[PDB]
């Protein structure tokens, strides 16, 4: 239903539980960072 | 019968031309350069070489031309001609003539900037400066347009063009952050009366900016009380100013190390 | 207050309402490209995969089988095209932010 | 019996991305590769055609100046020419702004002008555009209007020759951080231009040359030092032939035949498995867009004189 | 009124030493430096011949292989000629007596494969062997068969920035003992040759060319990038000339002198000041050292058709 | 058809070098080559090149018959040729019909040396040492001659040349100096019969050294006792000569340097 | 002698006669050409001008007026001869010592 | 009547007293050595 529970189901068998729920930590911080820092110049390479 | 291998290559020049074999006018064009140059015959090697140069940009012939202007650079370096209005003005209209997304237009600024006041600047008459900004500006290429207003001495037309430019591609949270900058920078390059004309019209004429020596934005304000302090030559009062404004001056992180160079360049500040 | 004392006072007032409303000011939003051009400096995530293997980098998480395999597992297929899609609609939320 | 004497390999051979014209001096290098891009231009999407040699003529064959970057030729609408710029990258504008440390500038300058000056640099300014290519891949080919044979075999030597030095340092890399890292981006694309020009399939070479004793065995020399280089090369363009009419004999062309029969005949000994495509040497100037695509339908078209 | 046809002012300058012969690829290099040497031959005590050109025709021109190192020629007795060798100091025959420390061999023998496969090396090599001849001046004048405008332009250009960059490392000298010891020895060298180079009496350079748009318009930018250098250059070589004859006309030789009068009138007009000395183009393979010579003896007695 | 080309080249060498055209034949023979190669011919392809480095040997045509030498030289390396008596007797023919004052020679030992046992020890089988020493000697070229025999494996041409030349450029006080170095030299290259038999024949047959194993010159009973010790292998043994012949072994300096091998490589001698 | 022990008595008599011998030779005077060029070794004044200036170089002695004057008052002229011809007769009396 | 008396001369101008004296005991020096270090390649020199 979510890019999230994809990821969790792919990890628990590539990385281990510890270690997918850091990763998938890290990966929100990255993503609300990205949000953050978003601009006229991300959005053309989006389009692109 | 020295001198008339040097007509008749005119004169196949100019039948050339009018065959519009471009090319090879453009070859003729630089061998006349070369022997009028080897003649001492400055003047009318720049001249000839302008008004081929001219000719070839009418034509579309973009590279010959842009070729031609490299040589007129040539002959202003070589005779060591002393930079005149008239000059500047012909080679900015050149340069206008070139397209922009040619490496020819940069070579060319470069060159010209080097040739005029060549001992100490790289601005020689911000003439040049001004003509080449207001060529990009037209052609609405801001960041280069702004770099030569910087370098230049005209601070109403980069006033003008800073609202333009924020307007368009700038943001509503950073129209005051634009001019900041731009005054910074100005004053980074010891023009303070630039700065403060670029200021007073860029506050004037900027809708989203209400009239007035006290404006809401606290940036201006900052920004108006250092050019009254630089203009005074306090360091105290930067040192206040600096300090007081800090929240506002972080908007931007390069404002600090501006700052580094203010106090050096209008309070004697200690590198 | 002490900085009043070499600054004209006619400055003081404004000065003041400034300091207040300065601490109340949000910080300032990510920069337009339009002023980043004027400004000198120019140190101003790909897919889901190399999203998922720079977090694990950052938080150092070795792979339990491999990365490649997690990489194979997925090759972007439709169940998956719903990240892009997501992306699509968070940046067309953030259109409603700054219209 | 033999390879049919046409470059019709060349134009079937669409996977072929770079192509070298190359051969003794004065043979028609500039010529031949004006019209085999003219003949590409007509079957591939885009072609380019890039000037090695410092003494760039390609502006003179196409009567039509050519920058450093890659320009419409007039004429075409999906064919491209540029001529090698061995002056370096240019000072950018200064910001001046901070203090005027001389340290990175003028040494920075200095360096370039230096280099701009040393020979080799041109070879190498080129050898810098094929990198770039690579990045790039905006055109489906792009041949090469290159020097003679030396500095020809030369450029064609740089990129191994690099590629083993770089792989000499990588193994005692550090042994500064973005200086590894660059070479470290760097590495691929070295090792794909490596690996592309000794791949027959991605690349080939043109030999064009005259019938004539040093023309032919500076060509026979340029084919072995490829064969050491493991360049594929299997067609020869030979060129500025002369074919005598009996309505009226004169003494020059019929000796001049002669001489080039003799050299012809040893070039159809020696070069077995080769596209040998000869060409005559055409009573008017080959230069302009329309004489040179007139000259490549004959180069395409074996020459069959009245 | 116009300066004589003819390379008399180069054999009656007895001071001359250093000849160089450049021009467009294929335009008769050498060819006419060989016939140059030939006639020099004739009236200096010893005159050499260095083919700088990577692609070395002068064995085939004299049909009589040439060495590195200086050789008589056949039917001469104080002509000489060499080949440029690109490859570098071959190394010395292992004692191995002692350790066998890799240090010294292994590197030196990198750096020498490395420097050797670098292709600036080849001009910097002919430099090299400038520098050797005025250290010996053992031959009173020595002719170059230099490689095309580009690369003759870039080894005409090494020794002034070479200089340059020397005098920079002596006034930042030190700033061991046997590398200053060796700079100091090799300074006085290089601004000799540097010096001679630029003075017109000691050295000039024999443009040669072919009436063609590409081959005149190579030879003017070669003509103003050597007045930037400041090297003399007062005579050029017009090469493979047709001259028509009216027993029995042919559209080819005609044609051709059509367009070889053409730009001949444009060189004549373009160059004044110049020896402009026109050579014909002969029927027979200019190979040999008879055959050289009385195309020498044409070469500086001027050419009349019949 | 495919391989009349090959046919008619060969055919065409053949006439150009009945007609004396000696430097086409040369390009002829390395197109041959060339093709021979790339046919895996190997052998036909150095029995061709061998053939026309001696015709044209014998013509004097000494650049074309070191150019084609060199490519029999090329041919071995590609071919991975293993050493055989025979090849070396023919490189060293080739070798010994150049001129000595030529690089070619140079070039020509440096790569067939090279090839020859390319895995180890720069020496091939030192029957080729061997002839190159005995050409040079023939030659009177003492230093390189003597030089290979140090790398050869003939001891007895070795001390025939060492009279030789003793005699002709040697002076009186030096007689036994020049076999003491030939003879550790030879140890300083694990040759210790080489040494052994060299010494032998140089004191047997030099009218200057009285024949007997108790020599009056001291260094030549230092020599003998030192050659004997390291047939025996004991350390002190070499230690005691080299301490009590100190004045006799400092006449050459180097030999100091020399004992400091010979006790590593024949004492166990740490480094 | 402690030596004696290790080496094979036969070998004592001829090393002593040799050191007896060894502390009595004259050293080895210069070395043949020859003899150096099998030798590795290849670390084995000009006119009396130079040779002054090398002798006043190694004892630093600073001139009063200078070389230049010093070499341009010569000039090698007949009187000075004799120098070079001084260098004749020493070489020729060498010749009398290695006939 | 001898070099070492036109050296003298000329360095009793060129030199201090005491400086020229040990020139000249510096020269004799290097003579003496050239001549303990004469061969015959030295001799081949002179005669060229
Ligand atoms: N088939 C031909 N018929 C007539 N003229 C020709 C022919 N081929 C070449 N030419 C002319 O001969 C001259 C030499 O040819 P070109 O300039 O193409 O040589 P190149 O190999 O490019 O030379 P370089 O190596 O000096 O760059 C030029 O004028 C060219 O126009
Ligand atoms: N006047 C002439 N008559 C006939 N053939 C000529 C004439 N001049 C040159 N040639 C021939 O034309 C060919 C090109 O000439 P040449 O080899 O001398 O050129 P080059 O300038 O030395 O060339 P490169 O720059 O490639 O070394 C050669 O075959 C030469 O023999
Ligand atoms: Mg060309
Ligand atoms: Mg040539
Ligand atoms: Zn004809």
């Amino acid at each position: 239903p979510q890019v999230w529970q994809l990821i969790s189901k792919v990890l628990a068998r590539h990385f281990s539980a510890a270690d997918a729920s850091r990763v998938l930590e890290q990966l929100q911080r990255d993503y609300e960072r990205s949000l953050s820092r978003l601009t006229l110049d991300d959005i053309e390479r989006l389009a692109s | 019968r020295n001198r008339g291998g040097v007509q008749r290559v005119e004169g196949k020049l100019r039948a050339s031309v009018e065959k519009g074999d471009y090319y090879e006018a453009h070859q003729m064009y630089r061998t006349l350069f070369f022997r009028y140059m080897s003649q001492s015959k400055h003047t009318e090697a720049r001249e000839l070489m302008y008004s081929g140069a001219l000719l070839f940009f009418s034509h579309g012939q973009q590279n010959s031309a842009a070729d031609l202007s490299m040589l007129v650079l040539e002959s202003l370096e070589k005779a060591e001609v002393e930079v005149a209005d008239e000059l500047l003005e012909n080679l900015a209209k050149v340069f206008s003539l070139m397209d922009p997304n040619s490496p020819e237009r940069v070579t060319f600024v470069s060159r010209a900037l080097k040739w005029s006041s060549g001992g100490s600047g790289k601005l020689g008459h911000p003439r040049l400066h001004q003509l080449l900004a207001l060529t990009l500006w037209k052609e609405q290429n801001y960041c280069e347009s702004r770099y030569h207003f910087l370098h230049s001495a005209d601070g109403e037309g980069c006033a003008n063009m800073l609202v333009e430019y924020s307007t368009s591609r700038g943001f509503r949270s950073e129209v005051d952050m634009f001019v900041a900058q731009a005054v910074l920078q100005f004053l980074c390059l010891k023009n303070k009366s630039s700065a403060s004309v670029v200021f007073t019209t860029y506050t004037q004429k900027h809708p989203s900016i209400e009239d007035g020596p006290p404006f809401v934005e606290p940036l201006l304000n900052f920004i108006w009380f250092l050019l009254l302090a630089v203009d005074g030559g306090k360091l105290t009062v930067f040192t206040v100013l600096c300090e007081q404004y800090q929240p506002s001056l972080r908007r931007d992180p390069m404002y600090n190390e501006y700052l580094d160079r203010i106090g050096q360049l209008f309070f004697g500040v200690p590198p | 207050e002490p900085w009043a004392a070499a600054v004209p006072p006619e400055w003081v007032p404004i000065i003041q309402q400034d300091i207040q409303s300065q601490r109340k000011v949000k910080p300032q939003p990510p920069l337009s490209d339009a002023y980043l051009s004027g400004m000198p400096a120019k140190r101003r995530q790909l897919l889901l995969s190399e999203a998922v293997s720079r977090a694990a980098k950052a938080a150092g998480a070795r792979p339990l089988t491999s990365p490649e395999s997690l990489s194979r597992d997925l090759e972007a297929p439709e169940v998956q095209e719903s990240y892009r899609q997501q992306l699509r609609s968070d940046i067309q939320k953030r259109l409603q932010e700054d219209p | 019996e033999p390879l049919e004497p046409t470059l019709k390999n060349i134009i079937e051979q669409k996977s072929l991305k770079w192509i070298f014209v190359g051969g003794k001096g004065g043979v028609g290098k500039t010529t031949c590769s004006c019209s085999l891009a003219v003949q590409l231009a007509a079957v591939r999407e885009s072609v380019l055609i890039i000037s090695t040699n410092p003494a760039h003529n390609i502006s003179d064959a196409f009567d039509q100046k050519f920058s450093k970057v890659p320009t419409k030729v007039k004429g075409y609408d999906n064919l491209f020419a540029m001529e090698i710029d061995p002056s370096l990258g240019v000072a950018e504008l200064p910001d001046e702004f901070f203090e005027e440390d001389n340290m990175l500038s003028m040494g920075k300058k200095m360096m370039q002008e230096a280099m701009s000056a040393f020979p080799g640099i041109d070879e190498a300014m080129s050898y810098a555009e094929v990198m770039r290519l690579v990045k790039g891949m905006n055109f489906s080919v792009v041949v090469f209007d290159t020097a003679p044979t030396g500095h020809t075999l030369r450029l064609l030597n740089f990129p191994t020759i690099v590629e083993r030095g770089l792989g000499r340092l990588m193994q005692i890399k550090n042994q500064a951080d973005q200086l590894a890292s660059k070479l470290e981006e760097t590495l691929p694309v070295i090792r794909s231009v490596s690996e592309q020009f000794k791949d027959p399939e991605q690349t080939t070479f043109i030999c064009v040359c005259i019938a004539e004793f040093l023309s032919l065995y500076e060509t026979e020399r340029l084919i072995q030092e490829l064969a050491k280089c493991r360049i594929d090369t299997h067609n020869i363009i030979v060129n500025q032939l002369v074919f005598p009419d009996n309505e009226r004999p004169c003494k020059m062309c019929e000796a001049r035949h002669k001489i080039q029969s003799k050299y012809l005949d040893q070039m159809e000994d020696l070069y077995e498995d080769f596209h040998i495509v000869k060409l005559p040497l055409l009573p008017h100037e080959v230069r302009g867009a329309d004489k040179v695509n007139t000259f490549s339908k004959q180069l395409l078209e074996p020459y069959s004189p009245p």
